[PDB]
RNA sequence: UUAUUAUAUUUAUUCAUUUAAGUCAACAAUAUCUAUUUACUGUUUUUGACAACAUGAUAAGGAUUAUAAAUGGUAUUGCAAAUUUUAUAAUCAAAACUAAUUUAUUAUAUUAAAUUAGCAUGUUUAGAUAAAACAAUAAAUUUAGAAGGUAUUGUUGCC
């Protein structure tokens, strides 16, 4: 676990962060396993990225303030 | 004018700007005779060993700050300072248990209650009685207290 | 402040409905002050151990001229209710003194003893505007 | 100890492997 | 800006207004206080409703046996003496020792306010009704 | 017309030298050549502004205690000052004078040089708080009031440029200056030995012939004034018996260059 | 040691930013290998073995880690009288270690 | 002490209202909502109630 | 005085003289009115030297010292008033409002970023921070990394 | 821009203008200042 | 440069700092949301890179080529130097001296808060150094009473080829039964005769009497220092 | 259970060994440290979310001590009290004053150097400039408000103003 | 959120019940979080305490060096 | 925990029951600590000196 | 059951809709199996909708078929009953889960939450320690303590 | 005095932007805000 | 409704806080060849940044220019650089709400230390109404491209 040490990995999330770090690690291992791995995209990395924090929204994710007319 | 920057500073430069201040004469660093367990740390109160930070570091002037409480100190006057209790022990009421813990030890026996006067029909205290003038305690100041 | 209730109107704004962090609200609004929790009578609003000394606006440092009225901090005592002198305790409009001594207000600070909201408001203090706020409220109704 | 090492001003002490600048 | 428009002054001789109306305040507040810390009291010295909640484990079990058999025998007149407060039998309980942890984890027990209604508390408006008069933060009976 | 803050003025020259010092022009401000400080007040508008600028303890306040104002008003309605006599009731006197404020010069280090714990800052250099006469700090004569004006006050008039003074002090001024101050070489030569500190001395040279040498240094740091040469005879000897060699110079370079030679 | 040269070097600030910067490192870390200690002695003896040492480590429980036991002396302000009060500390450790 | 027989000012002020809207802005009088659980509807309510499996 | 040639832009920013003072004061008065608060309440002997009377006797006249003395600077410091040397703006601190770092507050900081007169790095609004000892743990991680270099680091002696 | 003037030694809008370095320029030392051991001044104190 | 086996010095890396400093870029009074929705994080920052130099030896000349870094360096660029230097330090047993235990342990009663205030001289503790020979002594004999070994005992005092009663001996720095340098047992002065059958009536003559202060002896004399000069109010 | 911690004192055992005790007795006095008579014994509680690995910030020192009364009018917390001498309060009263160019030097000093006479600040020019130009067009609005009102409330003996139309 | 069920049911210490008038009734510290969350890491600390210690099969127990286990 | 000797002691609490009931307070009021006070909150963390939160002084 | 404080009330779908996020939770529905599994009762609605989520988890990513003309609509038709159907099969699971779990506490005698009908040992709603005076829909004053509908011994 | 040629001088006073070009990709993006905002490139 | 591509889409709602004035200038003390400089005194004529008017200046706010590393804007939001001509209003300890521009903690366990919140139990129930598409998981009930204005910074327009 390189990443922010927690607890528990019990969440998908942190499965394909360790499903892609096995799949790479095969790779470097042996050469043409390369092939049925990127095929099915077990290699391939996701770009997304939970909303870093952000005073405005009162969650602070996503759900911005209150607002009401007069 | 024609972009030829020095990457390094020249070696002139460098004597010329590292001789335009002095050494300090403390960073030398030269100690064969020893260190002064008795006296160094002793020294006069102009250049003395200046404790600092928490306050466990004044140990030779906490001893001072005593010596010098005691000295300008007439205990005749520090008399006059109640504590908090000293002060409740002339309230009506001035130690009950509170819920956490000995509310169960509560009793009727701790409750003053010549102080007030209860109403048989509603249960409750309609009013209560002046404490100020019929309050006769042979303490208003405390026993130990002598003025 | 869109209604300056004293000199420091003019300055501060009310930036909104901000919300401070715990214990850092910058005006110290002790309107808790009064609130009677009879089991924590004694806890509540005091300090926090019973064998501290007794807070310094209820000794004299030096050779006083007089003080107009002595702080809301300073605590009861008996010779306090006992000597029965006029006892003043700063608070809107003017000033609030304690002419009927009792026993009950004995080991308790000021702070806990002065009512800081008066129930009774000012209809006089309160423009047109401020009040009709009132009258919709039900606390000033008409 | 002087100001100018003798590393620097010094034919017997040159550097031959030492590229010369417009080079790299 | 809305510019900082003033409030009038305080009003002709309110002051008097003040200085009554917070004294004679401050002698309900004896009162108030008074009622309040015998209701307070009064309440400590009198029966509770049995803080546990019969519905689960283990005081589903028959009065006459499980724990019941420790609560009639072992402890019965210390748990009278300790009046059946939620506080001081979860505390008695706990010290024999002799169900185990079970007090906490498999035992659970009623709510705050609920275990706060006196002995004979048989109608369950009651919980709800206690006085207004008196200010305790619910302590009060 | 013609309004101003004080109607009343006195100078800040003697009579016997401005009778002839008038004739050289004084090369003033340029822009503000009406120079009109601290100095310049008379004594009684003085103590006014010394009054406020205090927020709390200031005697100009009503409600600072030492406050000369017998009635006030408060939002409309007077009200009237309690005297001593009626507030010494309830609020038990604990007062200790002017000897419970200056702290011994042993602690200046620890309360960041000030020995005086008056509201103001008093500031063992002169040009800080000089109000005419150059700044001495007194330490028994301290009062609430303050009378001879040695504190840096907060809202007095020509305060800013005394204030960026105090905020640009070197790391050692309450501590050097103090030092400098007093304790002085003697105008004809020798050293300024004596004062009441003496029996301290002499403990110390009945202390340190006996042998008891950590005894008279932890004492000796309680020493303030130059000690005479005696004290030294006394303590080198007590470094002989044990060849406690890194002791003897410690003190040596105490007492030599430091402790005026 | 760190003295500035920046706009912290030369006016009136010169004094008081240099005094906070050095009473803000106040520390002198004394240490010494354990290991080293195990010489003999003049008067014969060897000085420390796994006896003394032993004694050593408890005496000072989170001090002697990595089998060198650091000192931080940061009493004084004046970096030499850490260095005097911190070997004072330090053989009294020994003092006691040799026990 | 010896509370005034009579209060000058305590009572005397304006009366003060008690909340009367079993809800957001003391406005919702009690109505039968769509919480309701209509019991007989099957062996279990409907709408079914919060049910976890521990 | 009294908006006679004054020289300053503005008036308030004369009181920014004044708190410093405080920072002063406190610097005076803190370790003698610590120390009492520190002896005051030790219930428990004081030493082997002070038990009994000696301490009890005591313990009121440090008190009463530290009550004796005049003017004693007693103002925890998150009561005092953040003001900017640059514009006098009145700043809450631990609010987004107040910049901890340079000490002035948004409005005047706010300003000399854009009008830039402040060497400041901008990054992205929603991000965490570029840095990484930041991100692990929040505001609160950052809070204890720092009093781990202050003070912790130092094995004491 | 306004009276409370630019503090020269802390601006970048100044410090890394045209009229002095950039923060991308090899940054070397502009010229050495060889004054006090050129022309030195002697130690008149006023302390005396 | 940043490997130490190929580069002399070898520069390290460091973490840079970073402290964000959030705040609203609007302001107003009447909407807070416009206030936090405007916030802008603009960081501060510093890089340092640590130079890491290994002298196998302690040159001062060469410590000031360094000291003098300071001044040419890049702009906008302090810097701050650790030295590292082994120091020779002397753990003299003559004044720590590694002896047995306390017979009276101290316990916890002697670490209350305060207890370095009032329960321990500041280490070293003192030792005497000096003694006086006894009205018979020999070197033998103070040798003894010192546990000191007379050989040594004659080399520490030099000057002493004759013992004569009265005179101080200077203890030896090997000693293993010197004496705390005080007496733990109160003592009290009678007004028994003293200085003639006249006894002490004013604070000096009891300062004469014992030969101390008067200050020190009102020190631990509280009772007679409040009362009068010698507490006049005799028995 | 609640028991009397034993001190068998190192003497009279079979075999005798320095109790741990009494080097934790021996290292407080050599490091003056203060041992508590009434510290409770069920009270070890770790900081979990420091000093453990798999949480997120680990920084391995207890940083707060779980004791949840802890307050600063405690006595031993005062014993470990940092005083505020040399902090960041120390360099913002120093740094972080009003004129930030005032703490370098007095400004007169400056002016007397590099200038030939003191100059006031940038708004007492813009003060006094634009006095003078709309003194030189208009009047009539030209308050004679002094700091002393002596020089004006009486003249000197000379100095008859020329009559300003 | 402060249902009982939660924390071990030791949130019952964190807890406003019914219609609460947000001005005038509930305790300030159970409204801002950092409270709530140094209370939590308080009471999770005591578990693992109390796990650490309920497996102390082991009886700590002094012995002079010469006689110890080897 | 080395523990004063002859003090009654108390065994940390084995079994949960006795964790929770027995009187422990809660942190009610503002947190406070030694160190770390001067940094007044989580959030304004002061730094007098800004150097790499991996200093290591020598 | 440990949860016995009043509640809310969803609509099946409303809760469905959630997908795996609640409704298809994997640790849930793997509780209700092995409840099923145990009691002998064949676990078919779930395995039926247990193939329904875990296609629809599993292709919740792609975008929807390509939308060309098709004036039948057939497909748009076909694209809504097949639809309405996956609805209704996972209606009658959410309804049979609340089923079973009602009338297993039957068999465990835990008292459900507030407002909560077991078939046959709690006919109407069960309302015991509410924050209220009255059964919150029958109007009926509660009665003190909580009324018990299993037999006491174990 | 140093220079290296220029690509486009950005005089951005308050009034407007007045941005000349003879484009090139970049280097050093100067900039001056004595009084007159300009990006010199 | 013109021949690389999806809105129908939950998770929320009772929230307030500010005090009792004070700027008309600068001054080494130790160890470098001596200055009492020790205690360096000379008497007094103005009215902007303010409690008041006094030009500039950076924000909040989504709606039609990424397939191999980016979802927050300029017209402007209190304290800012040329308009002055009643006036001290600034944080200091202990202190009083009328305020549009706000996550408050909902029933196993509940106040430890700078002073910190007792009445609002009533079917997570009126009408109004709040905020997501970003390391997560909803990819379609469906889109450029033709159109008018009495207004003339333009529908909160004018008539």
């Amino acid at each position: 676990s390189e990443g922010k040490a927690m607890p528990s990995f019990a969440n998908e999330i942190a499965a394909f962060a360790c499903r892609m770090a096995v799949a790479n690690a095969i790779t470097k291992l042996l050469p043409l396993a390369r092939i049925p791995l990127k095929k099915a995209g077990l290699l391939s990395v996701d770009r997304r990225r939970e909303p870093g924090q952000f005073p405005g929204f009162v969650d602070g994710k996503k759900n911005k303030r209150k607002f009401a007319k007069r | 004018r024609q972009g030829y920057l020095p990457r390094y500073t020249p070696w002139e430069w460098i004597a010329i700007q590292e001789a335009d201040q002095p050494i300090i004469h403390e960073t030398m660093r030269t100690d064969n005779i020893g260190a002064s367990y008795f006296f160094s740390l002793n020294r006069s109160w102009r250049y003395k060993a200046r404790p600092h930070g928490y306050l466990r570091n004044y140990e030779n002037e906490v001893r001072d700050m005593l010596q010098f409480v005691d000295g300008v100190t007439p205990w005749k006057q520090a008399q006059k300072i109640r504590t908090y209790w000293e002060v409740r022990q002339h309230h009506p009421m001035p130690q009950f248990n509170r819920p956490e813990v000995a509310m169960h030890r509560n009793s009727a026996g701790l409750l003053p209650s010549h102080m007030w006067e209860m109403d048989k029909k509603t249960g409750k205290v309609r009013a209560v009685k002046d404490s100020v003038r019929d309050y006769q305690t042979k303490i208003p100041v405390p026993k130990w207290v002598q003025l | 402040l869109k209604i300056a209730k004293s000199t420091f109107g003019f300055y501060l704004a009310r930036r909104g409905q901000r919300k401070f962090p715990f214990h850092r609200r910058p005006h110290i609004k002790n309107t808790q002050a009064m609130n009677l929790n009879a089991p924590y009578f004694w806890s509540y609003m005091t300090a926090k151990s019973q064998s501290f000394f007794l807070p310094e606006e209820n000794y004299i440092t030096g050779d006083w001229t007089g003080k107009f009225f002595v702080s809301k901090r300073q605590v009861y005592t008996l010779q306090h209710a006992t000597s029965g002198g006029k006892v003043r305790v700063k608070s809107f409009p003017s000033v609030f003194e304690l002419n009927s001594p009792s026993r009950w207000n004995v080991g308790k600070e000021m702070n806990t003893l002065t009512k800081p909201r008066m129930d009774l408001i000012d209809d006089q203090m309160l423009t047109k505007k401020q009040r009709l706020d009132y009258v919709k409220a039900g606390l000033l109704p008409k | 100890a002087p100001s100018i090492p003798r590393s620097v001003w010094d034919p017997a002490h040159y550097n031959e492997n030492w590229v010369d600048s417009y080079s790299t | 800006w809305a510019k900082p428009k003033k409030r009038p002054k305080v009003g002709p001789g309110f002051h008097e207004k003040a200085q009554k109306w917070r004294d004679e305040y401050l002698l309900d507040r004896h009162r108030v206080l008074a009622d309040s810390l015998r209701a307070y009291v009064d309440f400590s010295s009198t029966k509770r409703v049995e803080p546990w909640d019969t519905r689960f484990a283990p005081f589903d079990r028959v009065e006459k046996d499980g724990v019941y058999i420790l609560t009639r025998y072992l402890m019965d007149d210390k748990l009278q003496l300790c009046n059946y407060h939620h506080r001081p039998v979860k505390r008695m309980l706990c010290n024999v020792g002799l169900m185990g942890p079970q007090v906490t984890t498999t035992a659970r027990w009623k709510p705050y306010r609920f275990a706060t209604n006196p002995a004979n508390t048989t109608r369950a408006e009651r919980t709800f009704t206690k006085d207004k008069t008196v200010f305790t933060g619910y302590h009060h009976d | 017309s013609v309004i101003g803050v004080f109607s009343k003025g006195r100078a800040t020259g003697h009579a016997s030298v401005m009778s002839v010092l008038r004739y050289v022009p004084r090369a003033r401000v340029p822009w503000q050549p009406s120079r009109f400080g601290r100095e310049n007040l008379a004594d009684d508008d003085m103590a006014q502004l010394w009054g406020t600028g205090r927020y709390r303890t200031g005697p100009g306040n009503y409600n600072s205690g030492y406050s000369t104002k017998k009635t006030h008003a408060l939002e409309d309605s007077t009200v009237s000052i309690i005297p001593k006599h009626e507030l010494e009731k309830f609020m038990p006197d604990i007062s200790l004078g002017s000897k419970a404020l200056v702290t011994p010069v042993s602690l200046m280090s620890a309360r960041n040089g000030h020995r005086v714990t008056h509201d103001l800052i008093h500031s063992y250099d002169p040009y800080i708080g000089r109000l005419q006469k150059p700044a001495v700090v007194d330490h028994d004569n301290i009062t609430v009031e303050d009378p001879n004006r040695v504190g840096l006050n907060a809202a007095t008039l020509d305060c800013r440029s005394r204030i960026y003074r105090w905020l640009r002090r070197g790391p050692f001024f309450q501590e050097d200056n103090y030092f400098r101050r007093s304790t002085k070489l003697q105008r004809n030569g020798p050293v300024p030995v004596s004062v009441h500190e003496v029996p301290l001395m002499q403990r110390i040279i009945r202390l340190a012939r006996r042998g008891h040498l950590k005894a008279a240094c932890e004492e000796y740091r309680r020493v303030t004034s130059v000690p005479p040469v005696d004290v030294y005879r006394a303590l080198t000897a007590a470094c002989v018996p044990g060849a406690k060699l890194a002791d003897a110079i410690a003190i040596f370079e105490d007492g030599h260059s430091r402790l005026f030679y | 040691e760190q003295y500035d040269n920046l706009q912290y070097k030369r006016y009136d600030w010169q004094g008081w930013y240099q005094r906070m910067v050095d009473v803000h490192n106040r520390n002198v870390s004394i240490k010494c290998r354990l290991d080293d200690l195990k010489r003999l002695d003049a008067y014969g003896n060897p000085f420390v073995e796994m006896q003394t040492e032993r004694r050593l480590r408890i005496l000072a429980d989170h001090r002697v880690g990595m089998g060198v036991l650091k000192l931080d002396s940061d009493k004084y302000e004046d970096q030499h009288d850490n260095i005097t009060y911190g070997s004072t500390k330090l053989s009294e450790l020994l003092a006691d270690a040799r026990k | 002490t010896a509370t005034p027989e009579k209060f000058s000012i305590l009572g005397t002020t304006h009366p003060k209202p008690k909340r009367n809207g079993m809800g957001r802005n003391n406005k919702m009088r009690s109505k039968p909502s769509d919480n309701v659980a209509w019991y007989d509807k099957g062996p279990v309510e409907w709408l079914p109630r919060p049910v976890r499996l521990t | 005085m009294r908006h006679i040639g004054q020289d300053v832009p503005r008036r308030h920013t004369h009181f920014v003289l004044e708190s410093r003072l405080m920072y002063e004061k406190s610097f005076r008065d803190e370790w003698l009115r610590s120390l009492c608060q520190g002896l005051a309440n030790v219930d428990e002997p004081l030493a082997k030297s002070l038990s009994g009377l000696p301490q009890q006797m005591l313990q009121r006249k440090v008190t009463c010292f530290s009550y004796n003395q005049f003017g004693l600077f007693k103002v925890p410091y998150y009561r005092l008033a953040n003001v900017d040397r640059y514009y006098a703006v009145q700043g809450a601190l631990g609010t987004r409002e107040w910049v901890p770092y340079a000490n002035v507050s948004s409005w005047t900081m706010n300003k000399m970023v854009r009008s830039g007169n402040i060497l400041v790095h901008r990054v992205h609004y929603k991000g965490w921070g570029t840095d990484n000892a930041l991100n692990q743990g929040g505001w609160e991680h950052r809070w204890n990394k720092v009093m781990q270099r202050n003070a912790l680091q130092y094995n004491r002696i | 821009l306004g009276y409370t003037p630019i503090n020269p030694d802390t601006s970048p809008m100044l410090m890394y203008s045209q009229c002095h370095w950039h923060y991308n320029l090899p940054q070397g030392m502009e010229r050495p200042s060889s004054v006090n051991r050129s022309l030195p001044a002697p130690y008149q104190p006023h302390h005396s | 440069i940043y490997d130490a086996n190929v580069s002399w010095p070898h520069v390290e890396k460091m973490e840079p700092w970073t402290r964000m400093a959030e705040f609203w870029t609007s302001s107003s009074d009447t909407s807070f949301t416009e206030l936090e929705m405007s916030t802008a994080h603009y960081e501060f920052r510093k890089y340092f890179r640590v130079v890491v130099v290994k002298m196998p030896f302690q040159s001062t000349e060469f410590e000031q080529r360094m000291y003098g870094i300071r001044h040419w360096l890049h702009r906008q660029t302090s810097c701050e130097f650790h030295t590292t230097y082994r120091r020779n330090v002397v753990h003299d047993s003559a004044v720590f001296p590694t002896e047995h235990d306390p017979e009276t342990k101290p316990s916890h009663e002697h670490h209350r808060l305060f207890s370095f205030a009032l329960d321990w001289q500041s280490a070293p503790v003192d030792y005497l150094s000096v003694e006086l020979a006894r009205e018979g002594d020999s070197w033998s004999s103070l040798a003894k009473r010192l546990g000191c070994s007379e050989s040594e005992l004659k080399a520490a005092n030099g000057a002493m080829e004759e013992v004569v009663a009265g005179v101080a001996v200077s203890v030896p720095g090997s000693a293993t039964r010197r004496l705390t340098s005080f007496s733990t047992t109160p003592s009290v002065l009678p007004l028994q005769q003293g200085d003639g059958k006249p006894a002490i009536t004013s604070w000096r003559r009891a300062a004469e009497v014992l030969g101390c202060s008067v200050e020190e002896l009102q020190q631990a004399n509280g009772a007679a220092a409040l009362t009068y000069m010698a507490a006049a109010e005799s028995g | 259970g609640v028991h009397k911690v034993g001190y068998t004192h190192p003497h009279h055992l079979p075999v005798p060994c320095a109790q741990r005790w009494d080097l934790r007795l021996a290292r407080a006095r050599i490091f003056q440290e203060y041992i508590e008579e009434k510290a409770p014994g069920a009270w070890q509680l770790e900081d979990e979310r420091h000093m453990s690995p798999e949480f997120n910030t680990f920084t391995g020192y207890p940083m707060r001590n779980l004791r949840p009364g802890y307050g600063q009018n405690l006595p031993e917390f005062i014993m470990k009290k940092r005083l505020p001498n040399n902090t960041h309060y120390e360099l913002f009263a120093r740094r972080d004053i009003p004129n930030e160019d005032n703490a370098m030097y007095g400004k007169l000093l400056y002016d007397m150097t590099i200038h030939g006479t003191s100059l006031p600040s940038i708004y007492r020019m813009h003060k006094d400039i634009n006095k003078a130009q709309r003194n030189d067009r208009k009047l009539s609005g030209n308050r004679f408000k002094v700091l002393n009102s002596s020089g004006a409330k009486s003249p000197p003996s000379g100095f008859e103003a020329i009559p300003d139309a | 959120m402060h249902d009982a069920n939660r924390f071990g049911g030791r949130t019952a210490y964190l807890r406003e019940i019914g219609p609460i008038d947000h001005k005038k009734k509930g305790r300030l510290f159970k409204r801002d979080l950092p409270t709530l969350q140094f209370n939590v890491d308080v009471w999770c600390a005591q578990q693992t305490l109390r796990k650490q210690w309920k497996g102390r099969d082991w009886d700590v127990v002094e012995m002079p060096f010469e006689m110890a286990p080897k | 925990m080395q523990q004063v000797p002859g003090k009654v002691d108390q065994t940390p609490f084995e079994e949960d029951q006795t964790w929770l009931m027995h009187p422990i307070p809660v942190h009610q009021m503002q947190q406070h600590h030694p160190e770390k006070d001067l940094q007044d909150l989580p959030f304004v963390n002061h730094e007098q000196f800004p150097r790499s939160l991996e200093w290591t002084a020598p | 059951n440990t949860y016995l404080t009043r509640s809310v009330a969803t609509p099946p779908i409303s809760v469905i809709r959630t997908g795996p996020k609640w409704w298809a939770e994997p640790e849930r529905m793997v509780k209700h199996k092995v409840m099923y599994f145990t009691m002998g009762i064949d676990q078919l609605p779930l395995r039926r909708t247990a193939v329904i989520q875990k296609d629809l988890k599993r292709f919740h990513m792609c975008k929807p078929p390509p939308r060309v003309g098709d004036a039948t609509g057939y497909k748009r038709s076909r694209g809504a009953q097949l639809t309405t159907w996956y609805r209704r099969i996972q209606y009658q699971e959410y309804h049979l889960q609340h089923l079973f779990v009602r009338h297993m506490w039957g068999l465990l005698r835990m008292y459900p939450g507030n407002t909560t009908k077991i078939q046959g040992k709690a006919d109407d709603g069960y309302v015991g320690y509410d924050s209220v005076h009255f059964h919150r829909y029958n109007r009926s004053p509660l009665p003190f303590p909580a009324r018990e509908i299993y037999e006491r011994r174990k | 005095s140093i220079y290296f040629n220029l690509n486009g001088i950005l005089i951005w006073l308050n009034v407007l932007h007045i941005n000349i070009i003879l484009i090139k990709y970049a280097f050093l993006i100067l900039l001056n805000n004595l009084e007159y905002l300009i990006i010199f490139k």
